[PDB]
């Protein structure tokens, strides 16, 4: 808060409350290539940069806010892999 | 700190790269935690470390994975070192992939010339300054004076102390008459020595891309002479021979003896 | 070495020099029953004498005093070499 | 003083069992053990 | 926290001081031990001092250790140790802390035998030299003379045996700069300890009598602008008031206390008679201001009045003179400040407040009322406001004082103070405001010292009795408080003070012992516990102590008398309370009358001795840390504080006829008596005795002894006289008999000082208690020093004045300088180690005069030298990366030649553990193999190439030539092969309008050569590199054809480097050209351009790089852009080193010497080579400049004159008089380094017989108050007509108190036949400005004069002029208003005289 320790009429913040993008801090964790896993927060994806850039997930959603570390974001649902494999075996024997 | 973190990343990689694991069964990628290997499984393989297969696992018995670097081979005739990896961890079997990425590395053989005295602090932007603001002059000395015509200052400070002194000097054509030192007084003034450079020598003038001149000497003493010349078979402009006049000769330098060679 | 008070301690010394040497017309400016390893002592001349050379002496780990080859000069002028064999009427061995 | 106090952060609520992450562990009994790390030192920062 | 400790120590440790360190422990009930110790920093390797101390109930768990850093046990080096560790170890605890240290130990009181000296005198000086423990120091001391122009002039050393150090009697150099020379003194040991004093060289006669001007206030303001009142008073130096003197006052407008030349009221020149010692003077400042100033209203000034006075003994001939320059006009005089006032509060204890007031050119104003206002704050920003109060300043002590009593919870105070007097328009009445705060204890536990902080001193040895009250929530646990008494820097006493059953404590009952005497400081402290927490609580107070010595040295003349008599033998008695040394000096009180407002030479010795207090202010503090810090202490404690949170401020909270003799030092064995003659001087002798012994310094009360007789002559003989001018010597016979008498006076003189009187006086009468003017007229015919004897031959015995006159020549002093640097190595161009200064004699010389010469030497020291070295990793440079194809052999061998030149030139062997002789020989063999190897790349054409089947390479040909050039300085190869290879290059590849193109090699070598200046103009890289090979080889094959080829190739390289191609081009080309004529014009231009390209870090440049291509990337592995840097920098470095200037080089060597862009460049040959060449050529320049030079000076035909042994131990030589009439040879042996030597020539030159005069001068004084006519004419060159002179400034000087008829002078301005444009009076001279001067005839101009005669002796007036359009054309003649009667003239250098 030290940028706001004592102030007069503060500059205009973005008007409504907006939530951040879903899971946005995973975009700012560091990854450990030899262990194959995330390890620690490296980029601050709660930082807003003094700006109001925003993304609409759907006409149905409220707008999300974009943290200043991100150059582009988008919500286009895709199915990059889909695999269904199934096999059946049936045997019937009758002896008289 | 950046550079040290590069160096550390390399040492960390050499120490903890998953290549040194025994190969993970059923095509799993090895991963290494600093203490143990764990197998990242292919889709359709399961168990603790990829041991067992789904009933749909056709392309069973297919294999292939890369292995650890051989420690640097000593330098070649272009002072480059190299290391290689054999792709034998295991080698590709029954139609499995080729190993990805380069199998050899080539690196210059640079080494440390000067004595270690601990790392300096360097910060990305700071080095920039070519020319900069004046310091306060709070020492109350004298800044570097303006030397006289054809002048020079034998040793250069920013600012000289109170009572300090400076020797002027004459460019190669000339010699000092009068007292060739100035001295800093208690207020920033300089006690300018009564001095003037007197000519004794002269120098080959600037000339065009065809010589138009014969360069007999480095310096010419006053009362000697220099000659404009044509390489072959013509005459154009300027005196054939000229002698020096306490000033320079008033030589032809806008154009010289640019003859039809 | 780093955390000495964390352990049983011999704050009392267990190695000492022999007693410091004398000077002609001078003495050690401090005195004791014993002189531990690493201890400094300092020499001063008796009244009317001046100690030329560095006054300082240390009991080394060799169990012997490092010293500066110090010399107690008497505080009197000697007659200089006579400038031309001239009569120096109040002739004396020393001039106060 | 009421003028010297300020809101350190918008909100005062930790993740839902963060205290269990600062417990000790016994390797031989496999049980968790009592509080070793202070998991709620906010360090004067509003880390949401 | 039930067990706790404090250790307390000085804020700074002084090296070589016996620092006393207290320990206190708390919460312990069994005894133990600790080792307080001083250790080296950072490393803790070396214990400098350690003490071992026992803590027990019997010691009340308090102790101290005495610890020191011996000056020689510090590691020394180029930059001195600034920090040390104080450690404690004990059972239960250890800790350590960084303590600053200082080399300021003890005091150097320079004492000089006079405040003033003349030319042809010398300056007996000594240094009282005492430790921090105030005992005699016994450290060798150097003392240094600084000219008024700040240039140092000598150094001198002596050893200290006694605490008194008597230096050789420095003679003032044969033509000095007048003004305030400075003596600085330092120990030539591991101490800083500068002392300083001043003395003025001036051309003076001691004053006959004192004059004082004494104002009612040091400013003029509302109270007095109407009129101001000032007292003029006078005494003879035989302590008798002046009987009757005419007195002339003068008043001037002055704009600045620094200086000006501003003007004055020409009316209001108030005149009066001083009678029976005094005249009263009043200035109606309004009247003269409104009538004559620019100013008409008081509001117009916050500027200065200057008042000046001439006193003239009315029948006594002597005149003396004074001023109070800078009596300020001010509209808000009374500036205020606190004294002795802590700005820290307590409840219940009164809060005394004291203020002073000052004038401009201050004194404590002392006669003024002042008023105080206060507001107080306690609980939750609750407020209560006090009644206004008034006080008056004490007329002597300057303070005005107030005391306040305060609510029991007062938490802050603010107060204002304003002046309160009748003359105050309150918006222009001065005021100040202040704030004060409680002790801010987090535990609300306090310790209030009950004392009243008094400015009045405690007497030595008396019992001080201070109450201290520990108010606290936790008084059950405060069984005692502890105290420390601090004097100068040191804890001198310490103790403990127990709780009585009445819940009150032992007071601080201490004798104020002798170690306290300038001042002392009391600090008091305790640690207390809560249930678990603990707090260190403290308070501190300043104590003024009586200024009494331990030696108690006392002096008297034992024949106790009102007055003594001329030539009298007298006995002086020294008594002392202990065995002591003593030093004596005697001065004529008239000496202190020359330097206006001069001190006693050892004035306020106890003040300077007080500056060693490490604390500041009167006491108190914002918290425990602030209390100890302001007390000058620091502490280690576990009880929750550390003064590390605080840092200093430059604090300002405040609390025969000799001139001198008896300059002697004696042992006084408790009593001593000396016997000596008082001199013929009829003046008070002030005898000052300075005692030195183990108790410290003392200055005895100055004994005054009058020398007096009922009748005597005194004579105003002036300080110097123009040869051939005739002057009035004047004086007076004094008669202090009750009777009158008849008297005579007669003058005896040598042949060279002739007179009209033809030697018998009037035998004139005089009254009792009276005096009569004496007048004698002489022409000093010959220069030098001469006796003149004036004798009284009258009743009450024979009186003879044995007196001497100085005589100097009739012409303007012109000074001509000469000098050379002495350079035995040709650092700055050619070697030059001898010079032969001409015995020239100009034309204009004053006929019989002697020309004078003075010579002195300045050693130009190196400055800071920065360490840069190859490691034992140097083995890897030598044992290079392998032999192999395309001459990876070549790349392996070139490193060997460079590393060998580095190891050789720096003597760097013993980098190994090996024997240096073995390694040198072992390496040499490897170098020889390299020679055969590099030869193996040669063609029989004497070309070189990278393959045997490879075509010719100019690049490798140049490179091989460069490298073999390097080796032949040390190990040889055959000149023929080199010469052939040079000639091969110079035949086959020398071009014109360019040079040395390269034969299109299969490849540029993959890690050799360099990235070219590729795309075009790579000719600049090639020419530079090829020239670099040739310039390194030419010394081993000098050939006219090769030389001719450089005469082309250098010139082409100059003529094409100019348009600023990428900087690596400019750098290699600059380096190449720097081997050439370093003083050719365009080379300096190219060098300058290279300098502009630089890059730097730091406020001044700490590092300096260069970059050519701005490849911005990082490189932890040094990609080839790294090479472009390391190589372009090395070329710039080597350019700079070729110009020989460590000051430019130093930040570059820092840059080379570090990781930076890592490794040996890209590990090319070319970068790595040039980088090692950098360290090599730098280590050369370092030794090249190093001063060791035995400069030997002899005349040419005549003998030796001196031998200055210039060294790194002493850089400076005193001027030697060049006495003899011969050419002077300065010379030196080879030695090392560079110096410079100066000779100044002084001569006196005539006006008429010289080229300085265009406008030839005459003047005549005639009775027909008097009138004066000047007559003068111009002189053209032989080729020019009588057009007349240019515009000129003409000066008519007049004797002081003579004045011209200005309203007659106006006719020279108002007349229709105009000549002069304007006139002014300035410095008492008349100036008039003249458009042109006739050469056809003497222009004659007449004026009239009136005399307010001002002086007994009058200097000759100049009639003088210079051409304003030609200001070097200066002409002068000397004249006076008085009639002349000593006259004869001859056709020779010296002449007779006759009486008119
Ligand atoms: C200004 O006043 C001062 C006052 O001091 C004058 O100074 C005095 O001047 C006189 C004369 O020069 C000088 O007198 C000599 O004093 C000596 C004592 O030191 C006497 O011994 C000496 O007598 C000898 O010389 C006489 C001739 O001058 C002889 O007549 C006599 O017999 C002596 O001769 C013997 O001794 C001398 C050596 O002195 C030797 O060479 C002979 O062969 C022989 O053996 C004089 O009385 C005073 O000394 C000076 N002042 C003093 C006493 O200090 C000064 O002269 C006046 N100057 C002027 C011109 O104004």
């Amino acid at each position: 808060n030290s940028d706001e320790r004592d102030c007069g009429r503060t500059k205009a913040v973005c008007t409504r409350k907006y939530n951040p993008i879903p899971s946005v801090q995973l975009m700012g964790n560091g990854f450990h290539f030899l262990a194959g896993e995330p390890r620690g927060e490296v980029l601050d994806n709660s930082f807003t940069g003094g700006i109001c850039k925003t993304v609409k997930s759907s006409r149905t959603s409220n707008p999300y806010r974009v943290p200043a570390n991100l150059e582009n974001v988008g919500f286009e649902v895709q199915t990059a892999e889909d695999d269904l494999k199934t096999d059946f075996y049936k045997d019937l024997t009758s002896l008289g | 700190k950046r550079n040290n973190l590069r160096k550390a990343l390399q040492e960390y990689a050499a120490k903890f790269d998953p290549c040194q694991c025994a190969p993970c069964p059923n095509n799993g990628r090895p991963t290494l935690s600093g203490t143990e290997c764990l197998c990242v499984c292919q889709s359709g393989t399961y168990g603790e470390n990829c041991e067992k297969q789904s009933p749909d696992y056709k392309s069973n018995a297919v294999d292939g994975q890369w292995g650890c670097w051989s420690s640097w081979s000593t330098c070649d005739a272009t002072y480059k070192r190299s290391r290689t990896r054999e792709c034998n961890n295991p080698a590709p079997q029954r139609g499995g992939k080729r190993c990805e990425g380069e199998k050899r590395q080539e690196e210059d053989c640079t080494f440390s010339i000067m004595e270690n005295n601990g790392q300096p602090c360097i910060n990305d932007d700071e080095e920039m300054k070519e020319v900069d603001l004046p310091e306060i002059e709070a020492d109350s000395g004298c800044p570097q004076p303006v030397p006289p015509e054809n002048g020079f200052i034998r040793n250069e400070k920013q600012l000289y102390l109170v009572g300090e002194d400076v020797e002027i000097s004459c460019l190669t054509g000339f010699e000092t008459v009068g007292y060739q030192y100035f001295r800093c007084l208690p207020d920033g003034t300089w006690r300018q020595g009564d001095v003037e450079c007197q000519r004794t020598e002269c120098i080959k003038p600037v000339v065009q891309e065809v010589l138009t001149i014969t360069p007999f000497q480095r310096l010419y003493r006053i009362g000697e002479s220099i000659e404009l010349t044509c390489p072959k078979g013509f005459v154009v402009a300027g005196p054939s021979r000229y002698t020096c006049q306490g000033n320079s000769w008033t030589p032809p330098i806008s154009n010289s003896l640019t003859c039809e060679k | 070495l780093l955390e000495p008070h964390c352990f049983p301690l011999s704050l009392v010394p267990t190695e000492f020099c022999p007693s410091p040497p004398a000077l002609k017309d001078g003495f050690v400016q401090d005195e004791g029953t014993m002189f531990p390893v690493g201890k400094n002592v300092v020499y001063t001349c008796n009244e009317g004498y001046s100690l030329i050379g560095n006054p300082v002496a240390r009991c080394g780990e060799d169990l012997r005093w490092l010293v500066g080859e110090m010399h107690c000069q008497k505080i009197a002028c000697v007659l200089p070499v006579l400038m031309d064999g001239i009569q120096s009427h109040p002739q004396k061995p020393f001039y106060t | 003083e009421d003028s010297e106090r300020r809101p350190s952060c918008d909100i005062d609520k930790p993740p839902p069992n963060i205290e269990l992450t600062g417990n000790g562990y016994n390797e031989l009994t496999g049980q968790f053990r009592n509080r070793v790390i202070n998991t709620k030192s906010f360090g004067g920062q509003c880390r949401k | 926290q039930e067990q706790t400790y404090v250790i307390s120590a000085p804020k700074i440790f002084r090296v070589g001081a016996s620092e006393n360190i207290v320990i206190q422990v708390y919460g312990y009930t069994e005894a133990f031990d600790a080792t307080i110790s001083i250790k080296s920093y950072p490393d803790k390797k070396f214990s400098y001092s350690s003490g071992h101390v026992h803590l027990s109930s019997e010691n009340k768990f308090q102790n101290s250790a005495i610890l020191t850093i011996q000056p020689k046990q510090l590691p020394g080096g180029q930059n001195p140790v600034s920090y040390v560790y104080l450690e404690v170890v004990s059972k239960h605890f250890s800790k350590s802390k960084r303590m600053p240290i200082t080399y300021d130990n003890g005091f150097l009181f320079i004492h000089t035998d006079k405040p003033v000296y003349t030319p042809d005198q010398s300056v007996k000086v000594r240094v009282y030299s005492l430790n921090d423990d105030l005992k005699p120091a016994k450290r060798e001391t150097v003392l240094t003379f600084i000219d008024p122009e700040g240039s140092e002039v000598d150094m001198v050393e002596e050893i200290d045996h006694i605490g008194i150090i008597s230096f050789p009697d420095f003679k003032i150099p044969s033509n000095p700069r007048y003004g305030m020379w400075t003596i600085k003194a330092k120990y030539k040991e591991d101490f800083s300890t500068t002392g300083t004093a001043y003395f003025e060289v001036k051309e003076y006669v001691l004053p006959h009598f004192s004059v004082s001007i004494e104002p009612e206030y040091n400013f003029i303001g509302y109270k007095n602008f109407k009129n101001f009142e000032i007292t003029i008073k006078a005494r003879y130096f035989y302590n008798k008031v002046v009987t009757e003197a005419d007195v002339y006052i003068t008043f001037g407008i002055r704009e600045d206390l620094k200086d000006d030349q501003k003007e004055m009221m020409q009316t209001a020149m108030q005149n009066t008679m001083l009678i029976n010692g005094i005249a009263q003077v009043t200035f109606d400042s309004e009247t003269a201001v409104k009538e004559l100033s620019y100013y008409s209203l008081e509001d117009l000034n916050n500027k200065y009045l200057y008042i000046a006075v001439t006193v003239i003994e009315s029948t006594g001939g002597f005149s003396e003179e004074a001023e109070i320059p800078g009596i300020k006009y001010v509209l808000s005089p009374y500036k205020l400040n606190l004294v002795a006032t802590p700005l820290f509060l307590k409840p219940g204890i009164p809060y005394p407040i004291k203020v002073q007031v000052k004038d401009s050119l201050d004194q404590l104003v002392g006669g003024v009322p002042v008023t105080l206002n206060a507001q107080t704050i306690d609980v939750n920003q609750e407020t209560s406001d006090l009644d206004p109060s008034k006080s008056v300043t004490r007329v002597d002590d300057g303070v005005a004082s107030f005391v306040l009593n305060l609510p029991s919870g007062v938490t802050v105070l603010e107060f204002n103070v304003k002046t309160d007097a009748p003359d105050l328009p309150e918006e222009n009445q001065a005021r100040e405001g202040y704030r004060a705060i409680a002790y801010s204890s987090l535990s609300q536990s306090y310790l209030y010292i009950d004392w009243t902080d008094n400015h009045k001193a405690l007497l030595v040895g008396e019992h001080l009795n201070i109450i201290v009250t520990p108010k606290s929530p936790y008084i059950d646990k405060i069984t005692h408080y502890n105290y420390l008494i601090l004097s100068k820097g040191k804890i001198i006493h310490f103790g403990t003070r127990e709780k009585f059953s009445d819940a009150s404590y032992q007071s601080i009952n201490i004798p104020v012992t002798q170690n306290m005497v300038p001042s002392s400081r009391l600090l008091v402290y305790y640690i207390v516990t809560g249930e678990q927490t603990a707090e260190l609580v403290s308070d501190s107070v300043w104590l003024n102590i009586e200024e009494k010595c331990g030696n108690q040295l006392q002096v008297h003349l034992s024949p106790d008398a009102d007055a003594y008599s001329p030539g009298q033998t007298v006995s002086l008695n020294m008594a002392t309370g202990m065995d002591s040394w003593v030093a004596l000096a005697a001065v004529d009180s008239a000496v202190y009358g020359v330097q206006r407002g001069a001190k006693k030479p050892l004035e306020r010795v106890f003040q300077f001795l007080e500056k060693s207090d490490l604390g500041c202010g009167a006491g108190g503090g914002l918290n425990n840390a602030n209390v100890f810090h302001l007390a000058g202490l620091t502490f280690l404690t576990n009880a929750n504080a550390d003064d590390s949170q605080e840092n200093d401020e430059p604090c300002k909270e405040i609390l025969y006829f000799p001139e001198s003799w008896l300059w002697e030092v004696h042992l006084v064995p408790r009593r001593k008596q000396l016997q000596f003659a008082l001199p013929d001087s009829l003046t008070t002798w002030e005898i000052q005795g300075v005692g030195i012994s183990n108790t410290g310094i003392c200055v005895a009360d100055t004994v005054k002894a009058k020398v007096f007789k009922d009748v005597f002559l005194e004579m105003n003989i002036p300080y110097s006289v123009v040869r051939g001018e005739q002057i009035q010597l004047k004086g007076t016979v004094y008669n202090y008999r009750t009777s009158g008498m008849q008297f005579c006076v007669k003058m005896s003189a040598v042949e060279g000082i002739c007179t009209s009187e033809s030697p018998k006086c009037v035998r004139q009468k005089v009254e009792g208690s009276s005096s009569h003017l004496v007048t004698f007229t002489v022409l000093p015919l010959e220069i030098g020093l001469h006796n003149i004897n004036f004798s009284l031959e009258t009743w009450f015995g024979k009186e003879i004045l044995v007196k001497t006159l100085r005589v100097v020549p009739e012409g303007v002093k012109r000074e001509s300088y000469s000098g050379v640097t002495l350079d035995p190595r040709g650092i700055y161009g050619t070697i030059s180690r001898r010079k032969e200064f001409p015995y020239r004699i100009p034309l204009d010389l004053v006929p019989k005069t002697e020309i004078k010469r003075i010579l002195s030497v300045k050693g130009l020291l190196v400055g800071e030298i920065l360490s840069a070295v190859l490691s034992q990793e140097g083995i890897n440079i030598l044992t290079h990366l392998p032999k192999g194809s395309a001459e990876a052999e070549l790349m392996s061998v070139v490193p060997v030649f460079y590393v060998f030149h580095y190891l050789e030139t720096g003597n760097h062997w013993n980098i190994f553990h090996s024997d240096p002789l073995i390694e040198k020989q072992k390496l040499k063999k490897k170098l020889k193999e390299g020679m055969l190897s590099i030869m193996s790349y040669r063609n029989a054409d004497y070309s070189y190439s990278v393959w045997k089947g490879g075509s010719a390479s100019t690049w490798l040909t140049a490179f091989a030539l460069r490298v073999l050039g390097q080796v032949n300085k040390y190990v040889e190869q055959n000149q023929n092969s080199i010469c052939n290879s040079l000639l091969w290059l110079v035949e086959n590849y020398q071009l014109d309008n360019g040079s040395f193109k390269e034969n299109s090699q299969y490849q540029p070598i993959k890690l050799q050569g360099t990235l070219p200046v590729e795309a075009r103009e790579n000719s600049l890289y090639l020419t530079a590199f090829t020239v670099i090979g040739i310039r390194k080889a030419f010394d081993i094959c000098p050939l006219v054809k090769i030389d001719t080829a450089l005469i082309k190739a250098d010139n082409f390289l100059l003529e094409n480097t100019l348009p600023a191609q990428s900087t690596f081009t400019l750098a290699i080309s600059a380096y190449a050209l720097s081997l050439g004529d370093k003083t050719h014009p365009q080379f300096r231009s190219i060098v300058s351009a290279l300098k502009r390209e630089a890059l730097v870090k730091g406020n001044p440049p700490i590092y300096r790089f260069w970059k050519d291509n701005l490849q911005h990337k990082d490189s932890s592995v040094p990609n080839t852009g790294t090479a472009r840097m390391v190589e372009t920098t090395a070329y710039a470095l080597l350019t700079s080193l070729n110009l020989k200037d460590i000051n430019y080089v130093n930040p570059v060597i820092k840059w080379l010497s570090e990781e930076q862009r890592y490794g040996g460049g890209f590990y090319s040959t070319q970068d790595t080579i040039n980088a090692i060449e950098g360290l090599t050529e730098y280590s050369l320049l370092v030794k090249q400049l190093r001063l060791s030079m035995d400069i030997d000076v002899s005349y040419k035909h005549k003998g030796a004159l001196h031998n200055y042994k210039m060294t790194d131990k002493n850089f400076l030589g005193r001027p030697v008089e060049v006495l003899l009439n011969d050419d002077l040879i300065v010379s030196t042996g080879f030695g090392s380094g560079l110096a410079t030597v100066h000779v100044t020539t002084v001569v006196h030159k005539t006006s008429t017989s010289e080229e300085v005069c265009s406008f030839y001068l005459k003047i005549d004084t005639q009775d027909i108050y008097k009138r004066i006519v000047a007559c003068a004419s111009y002189k053209p060159s032989r080729e020019e007509s009588s057009s007349g002179s240019s515009h000129a400034v003409m000066d008519i000087s007049l004797p002081t108190g003579i004045s011209a008829n200005e309203e007659d002078l106006k006719a020279l301005v108002e007349g229709v036949d105009q000549l002069f444009t304007d006139y002014q009076i300035k410095d008492g001279h008349v100036i008039l400005q003249l458009n042109s001067i006739p050469s056809s005839d003497f222009l004659c101009v007449r004026f009239r004069i009136f005399e307010l005669f001002e002086v007994g002796f009058l200097s000759p007036a100049t009639f003088t002029v210079y051409e304003y359009h030609r200001p070097d054309k200066q002409c002068t003649m000397f004249y006076s208003t008085s009639n002349i009667k000593i006259q004869k003239v001859c056709e020779g250098a010296a002449c007779k005289c006759v009486e008119a």
